[PDB]
């Protein structure tokens, strides 16, 4: 379904769920993909408006993040998912990205799943 | 619209929850478009139940060829905004790729006249043909530019003129016309 | 005089904001990239420069009176060792402010092909030629970059000024005017609507009170 | 204007039916330019019926000269626009030409002192005089500056200052500048 | 007190005062300050339009006439100031632009008030 | 209100009648440093008339701290933007000074937790010394750069840590921690 970046937000999202009720790592995963998705939307068209006369590794990788984030994460067809399978997708895509661009999830949660 | 606004009830309640919407402007239709459609502002609310029939009757790759034309036609809006911003002034190949492509799509393909039978009137093979003509040339431009072939030199080809002569051609002639032109595409592109 | 529509245009001025408000979001960290990497080339520029400057002049300045007629000698004897007209390597380069040409000082310069003068100072002076050609390329690409970033800066800074003055608050304030006058029209609606009702109740009170 | 727009009926009655109309602005009023006439929302229909009485009493060298002042501020408009898009350092000698003609046409021709009563009353004598002063400057300045004298230097010359006294002058002090400065304009500006 | 009379209009300013009803240079220094100061703030507009400068040597004087008018004259606390103390010292702040031929003042209060 | 608009009755009435507006920003909130009060979008016209009664009952230098210290945020707001894009080390030692003090204001005097009840309990005496120390640390920062003291060792002083441990006690350990903490600033810019 088409859901925006920063324009979209649900006022309650952690007072109906806790840790181990929707998984424990969920806590900080839920505020990763907000700040992590929202960053690719800033160069999701700017790759030739910033020319080929300045181009950096970090933001480039953040274009490829987006394409796989909209394909795989947002859309999942009419195929059914559960909490645990919908969590899998998130981790996998973030695995391209280094540890140094992950900042909203703790090393504890990373020591569970990557 | 009665108020000039389309935020008014009677518009949304049965005239915009309809099966198709095409918006229009005043300076839109003045250039050479009659009846006009917008390039961006036109969406289709029911198409996902009309795909069977299109696949079988027309062409089996037809729901593929209309989504891939619209894709450019509407992503162009991405650039429209930055114009009215600071303005793009970074001429790059992958830049001017979208720009000029889409432009000709509005100049010759949205410019149709309901006054002639060579600017309009379409049957399966004509509607099929034209829509693949552009795609191909665009396709071949994508891998052209990638090596280092300037968009200037692509523009000053005779094949730009063929798309310019794909709105003054009859339906009857259309068959053999298209069969000759597919060779002029692959020749004047891959080779360079 | 000349004034735009006020309900056709209503739809466009809401969309003004979607294009504007979102538009200027991304405008910020855009120009920041090019100016960010620019700095690198300015610092790095003086690297070879400082080094090769002081050994360039070294031999140069310690010869004038022994020679000054062997200018002739080095150019003559040279086999395409100095191009006097258009010897440069001109480069085409696309940047923000269109095709600006750049270029690097790459031409044959030569090293130890000079005779006469002072036996030691001559040889030395001819070896110094490397430290002209080579060094000047540095500045050939860093100072030219300087001019490209001129364009960027001008077009850019122009938009900041504008934005913060005429643009932003102006397109804001337009809505207000629009809104309040259309809303205000509906004053007259109610007072009449009232009076329309008064007629409906009166007419039926000329059936129940007269 | 109730709304500050003439779209309201209490304001369009002098623009419902045509005649003359003048445009007075807040922004002009602030520096204290009296009157505040602007040539961006004023027209007149007594420009097709005062032409007889002009060349009957006034002068026949008037139906042309008056116009030749209006073109001055015509061409200032086209450029003023671009002044606001990019500064006076992007625009050339010939650009700034009609700009700093325009300057004297407003500094000393849109400001008239309300504490000198010999500028609160004018006569044709006051008219035609100072219209002909400018005629010269232009026509001369088009050749003067073509010799590569940059507008910077012509700003420092005394030649501007002397013509600029025209809102502190009387009408009995009118033959003081009439004949005098006439020769000095066409004279010592093409040599110096 | 912050005071900006950029879009202001003072209808009367030479009536109800004169020369000797207040001071001599009151009538003259009325319009002067106005446009001297005005054209200060004006510069800061067009400099930034074309790169970050556009200023001349006939700008550097009007520029500083807006600093000079700034915290020296506008800022004052709540400290009572006579019409004497105001106009007297106003003329030493009218010594930042070359005197004698000024926009509204001419040589009639120049050599009297410095 | 539904937008944040002033053209709705409720807002533009309250706005004068009630003299204070306390805007919190969403960004200022999301990092976990409370309060999240956006200062350029807050105001209290009350403060004027209370300045007598503040210093009278609370503490003598209490007003003197607030008004003075607020200049930090003002020269930091337009500093972060894109002027320290290139790191603070490539800027002047007077423009560095702003983030050196900046640490203590942002980890001490603006960081708080609604999850920890030993820091959220605050009172006059605790808040007063915190704001106070950051005056006495600017007075010593700026004497550091006048002597050419390195910005490596000032950012690693024990002094900063001495503030941090005194926001983890409510007001009990605060008096004794002010005895030690104050004098520690005093002998850590004098120990270098």
């Amino acid at each position: 379904p088409p859901i925006d970046p920063l324009p979209s937000l649900s006022r309650l999202m952690n007072n109906g769920v806790g840790k181990g009720k929707t998984r424990e790592d969920h806590k900080q995963v839920s505020d990763q993909l907000y700040s992590a998705y929202a960053n690719g939307v800033d160069i999701r068209k700017l790759v030739a408006i910033i020319g080929e006369d300045a181009l950096t590794e970090n933001d480039r990788r953040y274009l490829q993040f987006a394409d796989a984030f909209e394909r795989f994460f947002i859309n999942q067809g009419q195929q059914n998912r559960s909490i645990e399978e919908s969590l899998q997708i998130a981790w996998a895509l973030l695995s391209m990205l280094p540890q140094g661009e992950l900042k909203r999830i703790s090393k504890d949660h990373i020591g569970k799943y990557y | 619209p009665p108020g000039g606004d389309m935020s008014e009830p009677v518009t949304q309640s049965t005239l915009r929850i309809v099966g198709a919407f095409w918006r229009l402007d005043a300076s839109l239709a003045f250039r050479r478009h009659f009846p006009a459609i917008n390039w961006n502002g036109s969406y289709s609310l029911f198409t996902s139940a009309l795909d069977p029939w299109y696949r079988e009757n027309v062409a089996e790759d037809y729901p593929e060829l209309r989504d891939a034309i619209s894709e450019l036609l509407q992503r162009e809006a991405g650039l429209q905004e930055i114009v009215q911003l600071v303005g793009p002034d970074a001429l790059q190949d992958a830049e001017r790729l979208v720009i000029e492509v889409g432009r000709i799509i509005r100049e010759d393909f949205l410019q149709q006249n309901a006054y002639h039978e060579v600017d309009a009137y379409c049957s399966m093979k004509k509607a099929y043909g034209i829509m693949k003509m552009i795609l191909a040339f665009y396709k071949e431009a994508e891998a052209a530019i990638k090596r280092g072939v300037s968009i200037d030199e692509i523009l000053q080809l005779p094949v730009l003129e063929r798309i310019g002569r794909a709105r003054y051609v009859s339906e009857e002639e259309f068959p053999a016309y298209f069969e000759e032109a597919m060779k002029e595409i692959q020749g004047a592109f891959k080779a360079l | 005089s000349q004034v735009s529509p006020t309900r056709m245009n209503l739809l466009q001025r809401r969309g003004q904001l979607r294009l504007a408000q979102k538009g200027v979001d991304l405008l910020k960290k855009k120009r920041d990239a090019l100016v960010a990497e620019f700095f690198g080339l300015v610092r790095e520029a003086m690297e070879a420069r400082k080094a090769l400057d002081q050994a360039a002049k070294e031999a140069y300045a310690a010869l004038l009176l022994a020679q000054a007629f062997d200018g002739p000698e080095v150019v003559a004897g040279a086999a395409l060792g100095v191009p006097p007209l258009e010897g440069v390597e001109a480069e085409v380069e696309n940047v923000w402010g269109s095709k600006v040409p750049r270029l690097k000082a790459t031409f044959p310069d030569g090293a130890l092909l000079s005779p006469v003068g002072t036996p030691a100072y001559t040889l030395e002076a001819s070896r110094a030629f490397r430290r002209y050609a080579e060094a000047l390329i540095r500045v050939a690409n860093t100072e030219t970059r300087l001019k490209k970033i001129g364009e960027e800066i001008k077009k850019t800074t122009r938009r900041v000024n504008a934005l913060e003055q005429v643009v932003i608050p102006g397109i804001r304030a337009q809505i207000r005017f629009i809104q309040q006058v259309l809303e205000q029209r509906e004053r007259e609606d109610t007072f009449r609507l009232k009076r329309i009702k008064g007629k409906i109740e009166a007419r039926e009170a000329e059936e129940e009170g007269g």
